[PDB]
């Protein structure tokens, strides 16, 4: 309780925004998660499946594909280090999109308007 | 290789 060891971690044991921002996260990637953003999510709810999409390039493109649902789930995992982990990865997943798609593409369209979304969502966290 | 594939979306075709 109140301590100044904040080498290693950012937060106290663990979480004094983090797992606050996190659920804040969840509720704001399950908010894209929503069946309103899955017109401009639902390729981020899930991921890249590269033997799918007929990809094969992926490798050379996407060393960490993101995804909604991934940084959803590890959100919920609380891989999250934080909301910063949260928004990490939604942009990443939003990147994905854009590394290996030009950016008119359906998947990056959605990544920009989940920016919409998830950028305000993730500026209404908290951070106090 | 060049990016020939992007990740399609709703096989419309």
């Amino acid at each position: 309780k109140d301590v100044p060891d904040s080498q290693q971690h950012p937060a106290p044991e663990k979480s004094s925004k983090v797992s606050e921002q996190l659920k804040c996260c969840s509720g704001i990637l399950k908010e894209m998660f929503a069946k309103k953003h899955a017109a401009y999510a639902w390729p981020f709810y899930k991921p890249v499946d590269v033997e799918a999409l007929g990809l094969h390039d992926y490798c050379d493109i996407i060393k960490h594909p993101m995804d909604m649902s991934t940084i959803k789930s590890k959100l919920e995992a609380r891989e999250y280090r934080d909301a910063q982990e949260f928004g990490a990865d939604v942009r990443l997943m939003f990147s994905n999109c854009y590394k290996y798609n030009p950016p008119d593409h359906e998947v990056v369209a959605m990544a920009r308007k989940l920016q919409d979304v998830f950028e305000m969502r993730f500026a209404k966290m908290p951070d106090e | 290789r060049t990016y020939e594939t992007f990740k399609s979306i709703m096989k419309k075709s």
